[PDB]
């Protein structure tokens, strides 16, 4: 009997998205990736096309304050005034006249992709990376805006952007004093980072890191929130792309962040901390060694409850790590507010407290004092009533922590001259017997033999007590 | 002449007796026709023949698939022009045939999908859906049946991309319809009240449009299920409520109808949503509390209900568990009600009960003591759920319930004796945390005093000349078994001789539960760190004859057929722990006490019926010979050796594994063979002895007895082995080959095992080339090492070498040093972990003449020593066939060989690796680590100064 | 045997359906197996307080390979045995599925579920598992083919059930 292997059943460490595909509604936390900057058509037509530099700015200024704050952008470009919007950008050209016209272009490449291609295929890009180089604070702000509605389009036009090298003119636009500046060449610049399929060029992107290291060190909240962001989509990569993130000693500040008052930034900069803890345990001891443990003890109490649930992931990578690791863990007294997530939270949620329950388990077949805290806790109850609901997954996360936690009993049952297995009666004590034994009906054959090699080690009428 | 016609005859003839052979094989001949699968559609679709025919006709072609359709990598087998012609005819095929047919199609177009959907079935989905229509829902019912069929298979999966890709395909041409026909049979069952046959048909349609929409929910809730779900929901959350005369029928208590399974497959999926997509499902949990809550108050006391009163608790229990829906009754008022209304008439004791007790007291021992789905079980567990949440206003709510059922017992005790049984359960209930176990209940609730309760309420009733109700004098008794662990020592010895006279009663389950409290607790441990029991021998001295004799007595009470007397193993049960805890105290009465079990067995031996009772009769044997003195040994022996000669030559196969492992005790026991044991051992090695896995445990032991105790017994080592060859070849029995081995080598002299010895190595070798197992290997690795630390480490160089020059650095350079690190059982990781170190520090001829062999040995020796309990730590679904089980007797069990004793294998087995090294290397001068350290790997240079400098 | 019934008798292979079948037949006990190939008929004959009665046993393969006519053999049956081995979990977990396809063919028939081997110190399948039949209403009995526990009652209710008389006995 033949069927496709994904209808067959016969390192504990997850990235961020091994499996992308979705049934559920795709619910948005990131930042919307365009924003805009806040007849007599005919008339205005002639000023912009006419000879006098007085008489070209006052259209300018005119096609702009109409495209600011709805805006009739279909109506501009059906002027078939942007190719002379983009000549106003050229090199010698007025300050104000480029800052009008490329303020003008901003918004029209924040509608749309039709009207974003409009402005990309009058070749308005290598431009506003000119005026980068040569503007003034006021023409680099709109240049770097433009830039950021084109990239934040598409993942081609992203590519785009980025083969024109706009990543050098762009990444010196970080010397500025103007917050508005900065805060909107992060969000850019956040622009350009983002985005799974296709990646960006890492040659390329990586080179900002340096600069992102700097801008978590804003204390301004809208620039946090982008510069998090963007270091969240670089972070999400192989170990490769962790080591950068480390190397540049961004780490220490980005766990200051998770106790940040906003939410805003506590999601991004926990997203970017639970990307550097998927790596190895040497990379994931560099993000304990900066504190993230106490930080993640709160993060469980947050309001939000996607901020619980990226906690509980992000613990569970570390207690998918080495012995050291999972007792740091354990010496951050993350584990009380682990069982009772696990027991009172949101599936998704509770989920992920399994994970990291069940990992710190996986390693303390080697400390048993792991387990015997563990079970203290008591986890065994919230394990074993998980199994009656969770999705099959989780249901073998779960056995293999409870077997686990029944090696460990039986092991210090032989080492120590016991008369019975304590663990074992805590799980029947509990009701968890049952619900370990009710897992044999399960048709998923995985399922099926875990529990039937829990029972008949474990439960299985062994012997009378001599 | 038609092979139409031709076909039709033999299908006919498979539902006739006489041909029902002869007309497969037939069939089968004819199925080797090229386009028989389409020859058989033609069949089904005949309706000139009868039903019977056309129905075997869909019944073959649909076994036909499963066995024809695809190899077993997914190749199609027919002719690539039929596959596509059975794919295009198949769906409107099935649409055309009355039910019958029409089921076993939809199942062989499931069977096609198992292989074929999607990737090479693309339009099934399309063609299935098209078939749906607001006017025919008989059509429907089928057409739902086969999507159902292929859709449910999501269920037992682990998510996937490849499965959500499948999941999401089936979604866009399902959604709009399925919504849509849903949204129409609410509407036809509403303007069809009061037509009963299309009622009938209409629930049908319904009940297979909600395990679809299970199968759509059961991965993730996908987003067209989210935005729509007030509809969908709405609608179940109207038919948990709905009632129709026509759909019900006050005469059938058992046989439960649609409508109720509706029901129940509604709150199954109303328990997914509240467990898995509380998020979304959120705003509308409260509505179906309410719902569930009216549904429990007003459902019928009849078993048709069992599940769906089961279904809708295990719902309001994940309700529970949710703490911002517990608090809407979590207050004095709402848990009242529920308690009046839900849980308290559930919870007494129905009188499908009490029948069982009268009828068939034996089971309903076994059942009580072990335990669901009842409404009482349902229902308290329900009650354990929210005392976990609020133990002090569940406590204090049942206490007033209970006061007043104490008066209402108190007033007229005769006729209101069931709510002294009520208030003693639900006190238990509410009194133990948790479950009980096997070793009892560990800790009670703070709020109650189970002693004060015993005093007052319990031990009354126990000794009142009579009694309201013999049932309170059970649950009295089971009042101390259940609280024994919170009852003192001297609280249990004031019980002891109340219990014993009980064993005097003609009431079968008084006596029979008293026997059992009796028993546990004499297995009360005074702490689980040692293992005295509670009860020693002084304790159990004084009554230790008495509660035999009447133990006994009871055995034999009804009879001495081999079934009635073997009957009540909770008698036998008891009579082993009473002899266990008695030890040697009623030593002069042994010889009768086993002239009584052996007619025991005897009798038995006529039709062995109980397993339990006749695995405690020899458990008591076997507690006997522990506690007799060794010097009297023979007399018992003589005793029982003919009725087990008798076990031997009438082949009573239940008693054989059994009586050789009480004889291998007795061997093992004497410093001599009894003389009437002796004529066994030539016997034993028979070849037809080993045949039956559940005597080789048994009998490997025993030969192991013969050769501690006197192996001279043998005068030819030929057939022994023999034995060893048997075992060794076997994947099955390899391990007891090893323990045969190990006795063979260790304890018959070297003088008579010299003209044997190559061939017990060529024996044990030939398996590495014919047909090695991982566990093989991992035992002969050990094995190395036992001989390596008992024999010496030149004896098993030549021992292996003796089989071909060089064969020892070939086998140990490839499977011993490779396979040491991978040895899971700490016991044998310590065996052979030592036994390959000695090699190195002990074994001046391996070093001189294997130089090169020491670096990669002291790898292997280093990584084993400085890793884990990742590791596989035993070595441990198949065909029961007659004599395939063995049971093993712990009254005389034996503890494994440890060679070893001084080294506990938990840390002191890296410690002693450490000091021998050490000692080595000082006694070579301080020139064998230095020398080594270069030749070792860089990680286990690291591993081995931790070792040295630990 | 005038009065005759056609019994189907399924479960997993190795449950003891052929045991069971040749201990009411000669009274012998099968010690081996011998998987059996598609089908064998038998007729048991009973002789009760209404009569003789006769059941034609269609013992059937449970194998899958050895299969047969699997399902076809099902057509016109009047009552069925479905077989599994209190020692063996999957023959219990395969018991719906047995049943599934019985009553797909025949709808309403008395089904009997029994649990052979009870004799077998190693139980895996409690009577606390054990509640298919409750979902059913079908009867269900702990039985021994070696021992002879309950060895008629099978027989007895479908008797009962298909003569439509509480009262018959054998
Ligand atoms: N101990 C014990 N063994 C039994 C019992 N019933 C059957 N057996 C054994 O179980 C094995 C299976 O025997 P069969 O009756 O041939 O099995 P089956 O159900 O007919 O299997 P298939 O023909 O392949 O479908 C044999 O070894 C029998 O001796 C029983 O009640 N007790
Ligand atoms: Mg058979």
């Amino acid at each position: 009997k033949f069927v496709p292997e994904y209808r067959r059943t016969n390192e504990l460490r997850r990235r961020r998205d091994t499996q992308q595909v979705e049934l559920r509604k795709a619910k948005r936390d990131e930042a919307l990736a365009k924003r805009r900057n806040f007849q007599e058509l005919p008339q205005m037509t002639q000023q912009l096309n006419s000879d006098d530099m007085q008489e070209q700015l006052s259209a300018t200024v005119k096609f702009r304050q109409i495209l600011s704050q709805r805006p009739p952008i279909d109506v501009v470009i059906q002027a078939g005034v942007v190719p002379r919007l983009v000549e106003f950008m050229r090199e010698n050209q007025p300050e104000m006249l480029q800052l009008e016209a490329a303020w003008a272009l901003t918004n029209i490449a924040s509608g749309t992709s039709a009207q974003t291609k409009v402005v990309v295929d009058a070749d308005a890009v290598p431009l506003f990376i000119q005026l980068l180089y040569t503007g003034s604070v006021e023409v680099k702000e709109q240049a770097i805006w433009a830039l950021g509605n084109v990239a934040g389009d598409s993942t081609d036009y992203r590519d785009y952007v980025l083969q024109c090298n706009a990543m050098e003119p762009i990444l010196g636009l970080f010397n500025s004093n103007k917050p508005s500046l900065i805060r909107t060449a992060t969000w850019t610049l956040s622009n350009l980072c983002r985005g799974k399929k296709p990646q960006p060029d890492w040659s390329v992107v990586s080179q900002a890191l340096p600069t992102l290291a700097k801008l978590i060190y804003s204390m301004d909240t809208e620039t946090l929130v982008d510069a998090c962001w963007a270091i969240s989509y670089l972070s999400d990569g192989p170990q490769e792309a962790i080591q950068a993130v480390i190397d540049v000693r961004i780490p220490k500040r980005l766990v200051e962040l998770l106790s940040h008052e906003s939410t805003l930034v506590q999601t991004p900069a926990l997203r970017a901390v639970g990307n550097i803890v998927t790596g190895n345990d040497l990379q994931t001891q560099v993000v304990i060694n900066a504190g993230v443990l106490p930080a993640l003890r709160l993060l469980l109490s947050s309001p939000k409850e996607n901020i619980k649930k990226e906690a509980c992931w992000t613990i569970s990578n570390i207690t998918a790590g080495n012995t050291e690791q999972i007792q740091a863990v354990i010496d951050a007294n993350l584990i009380p507010p682990l069982v009772k997530l696990l027991e009172v939270a949101e599936y998704k949620t509770k989920k992920e407290a399994c994970w990291a329950i069940s990992n710190a388990s996986s390693g303390g077949l080697q400390r048993p004092d792991i387990i015997r805290y563990l079970v203290s806790q008591g986890c065994i109850k919230p394990l074993c009533d998980l199994l009656e609901i969770a999705d099959n997954r989780i249901i073998e996360v779960t056995l293999d922590a409870l077997e686990n936690i029944l090696k460990m009993g039986e092991a210090d049952k032989e080492a120590r001259g016991l008369n019975i297995n304590e663990n074992a009666d805590f799980i029947e004590k509990a009701g968890g017997m049952e619900k370990i034994f009710n897992c044999q009906q399960n048709e998923n054959d995985k399922i099926y033999e875990k529990a039937y090699k829990i029972i008949e080690t474990y439960f299985g009428e062994e012997e009378d007590a001599v | 002449m038609s092979d139409l016609e031709t076909v039709a005859k033999f299908l006919a003839e498979s539902v006739i007796a006489s041909t029902a052979k002869t007309s497969e094989r037939n069939l089968r001949q004819l199925e080797t026709q090229d386009g028989f699968g389409l020859t058989l559609l033609h069949v089904i679709a005949s309706t000139n023949l009868p039903l019977s025919t056309r129905l075997a006709g869909a019944l073959f072609f649909k076994n036909f698939i499963k066995r024809k359709w695809v190899d077993e990598n997914g190749n199609h087998l027919l002719p690539a022009n039929n596959v596509e012609l059975i794919k295009k005819e198949i769906v409107p095929l099935m649409i055309s045939l009355p039910n019958n047919l029409q089921v076993q199609i939809g199942e062989a177009i499931s069977s096609i999908a198992d292989s074929d959907f999607p990737d090479r079935w693309p339009t099934l989905l399309s063609d299935l859906a098209s078939r749906l229509s607001n006017d025919d829902m008989v059509t429907n019912k089928g057409v739902l049946t086969v999507a159902h069929s292929i859709f449910k298979r999501w269920r037992p999966l682990f998510r996937s991309d490849e499965l959500f890709l499948e999941i999401k395909l089936v979604l866009d041409v399902f959604t709009a319809p399925f919504l849509n026909l849903l949204k129409t049979v609410d509407e036809q069952i509403t303007a069809n009240e009061n037509n009963k046959a299309s009622l009938n048909i209409l629930f049908d349609v319904l009940l297979v449009l909600i395990k679809l929409y299970y199968d759509f929910n059961c991965q993730d809730i996908p987003e067209f299920f989210e935005d729509n779900i007030q509809v969908g929901m709405g609608i179940f959350h109207k038919y948990l409520s709905y009632s129709n005369p026509l759909l019900e029928d006050p005469d059938e208590t058992e046989h439960a109808s649609v409508l109720i399974k509706v029901k129940s497959s509604i709150q199954e999926l109303v328990q997914l949503y509240t467990t898995r997509y509380e998020d979304v499902f959120g705003p509308m949990i409260n509505e179906f509390i309410q719902i569930t809550w009216n549904l429990l108050t007003s459902i019928s006391n009849q078993p048709k209900y069992d599940i769906l009163v089961s279904k809708s608790l295990s719902f309001l229990t994940a309700v529970t568990r949710i703490p911002k829906y517990f608090e809407i009754f979590n207050n004095e008022s709402a848990m009242n009600n529920i308690t009046e209304q839900i849980i308290l008439p559930n919870v007494t004791l129905r009188e499908e009960d009490v029948e069982l007790f009268e009828d068939d007291p034996i089971e309903y021992i076994r059942r009580d003591l072990e335990g669901t789905d009842t409404r009482r079980r349902a229902c308290t567990d329900f009650l354990k759920e929210l005392k976990e949440k609020n133990e002090v206003l569940v406590t204090n709510i049942f206490l007033a319930h209970m006061k007043g059922f104490v008066d209402q017992y108190m007033s007229d005790p005769s006729k209101n004796w069931k709510f002294k049984d009520l208030y003693i359960y639900l006190f238990t209930a509410l009194a133990i945390n948790g479950n009980i176990t096997n070793a009892g209940v560990s800790s009670t609730n703070n709020l109650l005093n189970v002693v004060d309760f015993f005093t007052k309420e319990i031990a009354p009733d126990l000794t009142s000349n009579n009694i309201p109700h013999i049932i309170l004098r059970v649950d009295a008794i089971k009042y101390i078994y259940t609280f024994r662990n919170q009852l003192t020592k001297a609280q249990l010895i004031e019980l002891m001789p109340i219990l014993a006279t009980f064993l005097q009663t003609d009431e079968y389950v008084v006596y029979t539960y008293a026997a059992i409290t009796i028993e546990k607790i004499l297995t009360i441990r005074e702490s689980n760190t040692s293992p005295a029991f509670i009860f020693h021998k002084e304790d159990i001295s004084n009554s230790t004859e008495i509660l035999l004799k009447n133990l006994i007595a009871l055995i034999l009470k009804h009879g001495s057929s081999p079934e009635k007397l073997a009957e009540n193993e909770f008698l036998m049960r008891s009579i082993f722990r009473v002899l266990q805890t008695s030890e040697d105290s009623i030593q002069p009465l042994f010889p009768q006490l086993l002239a009584q079990f052996i007619e025991i067995v005897t009798i038995m031996a006529k039709n062995p019926s109980n397993p339990r009772f006749t695995h405690y009769t020899f458990e008591s044997i076997g507690a006997i010979l522990n506690y007799t003195q060794r010097q009297n040994l023979p007399l018992l022996v003589d005793s029982m050796m003919p009725t087990f000669l008798t076990v031997f030559s009438e082949d009573i196969q239940e008693f054989i594994p059994y009586v050789f492992q009480i004889i291998a005790f007795v061997v093992e026991q004497s410093a001599t063979i009894p003389e009437s044991i002796k004529p066994l051992a030539q016997p034993l090695l028979a070849p037809n002895v080993w045949e039956l896995k559940g005597n080789i445990p048994a009998v490997t032991r025993l030969l192991k007895s013969f050769i501690k105790t006197d192996s001279s017994i043998f005068p030819d080592l030929v057939p022994v082995l023999g034995i060893f060859q048997r075992l060794i070849a076997s994947k099955a029995y390899e391990v007891h080959g090893f323990d045969l081995l190990e006795h063979i080598m260790l304890l018959i002299d070297m003088n008579r095992l010299r003209p044997y010895i190559k061939q017990i190595a060529v024996l044990l070798l030939q398996r590495l080339q014919n047909s090695k197992t991982e566990r093989y290997v991992k035992k002969l690795t050990v094995f190395f090492g036992l001989i390596s630390n008992k024999l010496g480490s030149d004896f098993l160089i030549h021992f292996i070498d003796e089989v071909q020059d060089g064969l020892f650095q070939q086998i140990w350079g490839n499977f011993i040093i490779t396979t040491l690190p991978t040895i899971g059982n700490l016991l044998d990781r310590k065996i052979a972990l030592i036994g390959v170190l000695n090699m190195v520090i002990n074994g001046q001829f391996f070093q001189s003449k294997y130089p090169t062999l020491i670096s990669s040995t002291m790898n292997s020796i280093i990584e084993t020593a400085s890793s884990i309990a990742n590791l596989k730590n035993d070595y441990v679904e198949e065909i029961s066939t007659f004599g395939s089980h063995f049971s093993k007797l712990v009254s005389i069990s034996e503890k494994p060989f440890d060679p070893l004793p001084e080294i506990d294998v938990n840390n002191g087995v890296r410690l002693y690796v450490a000091e021998a090294l050490n000692k080595y290397n000082a006694i070579s001068g301080n020139t064998f680590l230095n020398t080594i350290l270069p030749q070792l790997t860089q990680e286990n240079q690291v591993k081995l100064n931790q070792l040295l400098v630990g | 045997p005038q009065v005759q019934f056609k019994l189907v008798l399924v479960g997993d292979g190795g449950t003891g359906k052929t045991t069971f079948v040749k201990r009411h037949l000669t009274g012998e006990f099968e010690k081996k197996y011998v998987a059996t190939l598609g089908v064998e008929v038998h007729p048991l004959v009973f002789h009760t307080n209404r009569g003789p009665i006769k059941f034609n046993v269609w013992d059937t393969a449970g194998q899958e390979k050895f299969g047969g006519l699997r399902d076809g053999y099902y057509i016109q049956a009047q009552c069925a045995i479905i077989m599994f081995d209190v020692t063996s979990r999957v023959t219990y977990k395969n018991v719906p599925n047995w049943h599934r396809d019985l009553v797909r063919v025949c709808e309403n028939i008395p089904i009997v579920l029994c649990g052979n081997k009870v004799d077998i110190k190693d139980r895996k399948v409690k009577a606390k598992s054990i509640v298919f039949h409750r979902k059913k209403n079908l009867q269900y009995y702990d039985i021994s083919a070696k021992s002879n526990y309950n060895f008629e009652k099978p027989f007895l209710w479908l008797a009962r059930k298909l003569i439509g008389d509480p009262n018959l006995e054998f």
